[PDB]
């Protein structure tokens, strides 16, 4: 989330 | 020191490897806390202390209070300046999408960059930073919306 | 232990590419600074 793995 | 935008490295790593992204305005430097979770900075050959940060915001600065308090205004587009790791800084116009909230609604934009983007700067027409890019959801389609994240100019 | 290095001005570029939609999305937002989809 920060999308990259999240 | 130069306004500007910056990659934020370490070599903790193997190699080096880019983080994040900040934003360096009025002597004070602007990140997300994901980025640094709030440690110091090199800048050369000096050094960049942590002055205020919130988690929950996911925003740090460095310095010197949260300078940056330009705001989306609802309905024209914006940029993105992207800076990804080992790549060239490149804008990306958009029209942003909205974070709907019980705390009120917040801009979003629908672009998807590696991880090390974190922080890079949304911009308005003026060239004003409006928020920092990289605090997000994946969607039901597993595309990913970042908010447009703002502190507050204290 | 991390360091900055400068990119670039911050400026709009008049010939940008222009990309992404503009959903609208209900988001809760956590005390761990995590945003979840409702």
């Amino acid at each position: 989330k920060k999308k990259g793995x999240x | 020191t130069t306004d500007g935008v910056y990659r934020v490295m370490t070599r903790r790593l193997l190699g080096s490897t880019q983080v994040g992204v900040g934003v360096m305005q009025e002597g004070v430097f602007h990140t997300m806390w994901h980025v640094t979770k709030g440690a110091a900075l090199r800048s050369g050959e000096g050094r960049l202390d942590p002055y205020w940060g919130d988690v929950k915001q996911d925003l740090v600065s460095y310095c010197g209070p949260w300078k940056l308090d330009a705001a989306w205004d609802g309905l024209s587009e914006v940029q993105l300046l992207a800076v990804p790791p080992g790549e060239r800084a490149k804008n990306i116009q958009t029209l942003p999408g909205i974070f709907k909230t019980k705390d009120g609604d917040i801009g979003a934009v629908a672009l998807d960059y590696p991880a090390g983007t974190s922080g890079s700067p949304i911009l308005d027409k003026c060239g004003r930073v409006i928020g920092l890019y990289g605090n997000g959801v994946v969607i039901k389609n597993g595309s990913y919306v970042s908010a447009i994240t703002q502190g507050k100019r204290e | 232990d991390m360091y900055i290095e400068r990119a670039g001005d911050i400026t709009w570029e008049k010939d940008a590419e222009v990309t992404g939609n503009s959903p609208r999305l209900d988001v809760a937002l956590d005390e761990s600074g995590d945003f979840s989809l409702v």
